[PDB]
């Protein structure tokens, strides 16, 4: 029991695709708009990329890039690389390693620091290090 | 145009001579408009056995609609063009 | 060498567009489904949002924002300030500042913990502050 | 003052909806592209699913997940509940708690850190936990 | 078909006895190509009253179109078709 519309108004297209309850309807109005609506689901595959643009503020997809970047703030979601950028603050995850550098790091709680270590510790400093009981 | 003679149309056949007939005028119709010439105006081609189709154009005192509908079982395509809306395509059942 | 289709039949349309090998293959089915193909490339630019929500969890870009939200979570890419939360547990990442805040805090390795720093360390605390070796 | 063409070329779809200045311009064009323009917005809603594919590189969402995902590296930001994997490296986000586990830890500054706790700090160790002045 | 004779249209009238009177044939036209058939090649069927309408097919020495168009007030349907750009489909005003 489907119906099937293809219009073209002053609004804009008005394609609608409904069956007796569910129903797939987009649209392409002329007020600068483009919606979509489903009811199960919206798949989109490609082969190479996936731009998503508001005058460089990207969100790409290679076949093994994820970069979720604007002017002087990314995530590169690599292959075994995970970088998080605010230059100059970096927090960069590796198979094995994580490493995070800035230039000043606040660090609060509320009840507990468990900083446990199944071999040695190697802390470094300057003039002080100072501590409260 | 190649819409040769269905059946069940009336013809006057005029007889010229012995064992010559001939076919001259058609008294019939499929498509008309049966309405009082103020609540429609019909400009349409049936076309097709069992007469599924239209090229139909009805001015109501309304609006225009340029039309090729088709009636099928559980099958109505159509390819709708108004003044007041635009250009459709549809399919229902 | 090309072809060009547009249906309406009961599944919907198919909309497919081929080269002699290539392609970009769009739906939208009658069951609900919308799916989209290619050989290349999709690209998509606005130029004020783009908002992708399945019953508020949202995708949303602006021309300075990229919000990766839900329900009790969010990552807030602004311009230079990154924001991750679960209420209540922040990591707020600045120009020249990274702060960490929680209530508790586990930090696990298996060699080695370097915490360098090229100007001196401020540790506070309360009742213990214990070690082993 | 709107324009609305349809058309089907060898190069493919061209779809514009133009008002006098405005518009939403959608192309699919033979060569493998789609393309999308707007100049207001684009909204796109479903109810199950969203997922983009390249060959292995997810962007999906559910009615609670989002996943960023491709081989080896994904962010579950599940509800209340915030993985990032690089296996074996992992950052857990809990309501009440922020876990760190990795195989090694580097954490450079240039002048502070500060380390505070509202109530004790439990720090374990192996053979070496050195410092300097 | 179902085109009835509309008014403001020419047409000889025999009279075949008395008070019998028929109507024979059509000296009249709406739709003329007035170029000098090397400019345009015109086939079309101009439809409905104010004749807001054209199922035309020009070719020129040029390209050839197939077109359904309508003129309204600020309102200009078309379904183009060429030999060298394709299938159109367009509302402007």
């Amino acid at each position: 029991k489907a119906d099937h519309i293809f219009n073209l108004e002053e609004q804009g297209l008005l394609i609608d695709i409904k069956d007796d309850s569910k129903g797939c309807t987009t649209k392409l109005e002329s007020s600068g708009k483009i919606t979509h609506n489903a009811t199960e689901s919206i798949e989109s595959s490609a082969d190479k990329q996936i731009i998503e643009n508001v005058k460089d503020s990207k969100i790409s997809i290679t076949e093994k890039e994820i970069l979720l970047a604007t002017k002087k703030s990314s995530i590169m979601l690599s292959e075994d690389k995970i970088v998080i950028k605010i230059g100059n603050s970096l927090i960069i995850l590796d198979d094995s390693n994580i490493s995070l550098e800035s230039a000043t790091i606040n660090i609060k709680s509320s009840a507990n620091i468990n900083i446990q270590a199944s071999q040695n510790i190697d802390i470094k400093s300057l003039n002080n290090s100072i501590k409260a009981d | 145009q190649f819409i040769p003679l269905r059946n069940d149309d009336i013809i006057l056949i005029e007889i010229q001579s012995f064992t010559k007939g001939e076919i001259i005028e058609l008294i019939s119709n499929s498509a008309i408009s049966t309405k009082k010439a103020q609540q429609q105006l019909l400009q349409r081609q049936l076309l097709g056995s069992k007469e599924n189709c239209e090229m139909a154009y009805t001015q109501t005192s309304d609006s225009e609609t340029f039309s090729l509908t088709q009636v099928n079982e559980d099958c109505e395509n159509s390819f709708l063009i108004n003044d007041k809306k635009g250009i459709f395509l549809r399919y229902k059942s």
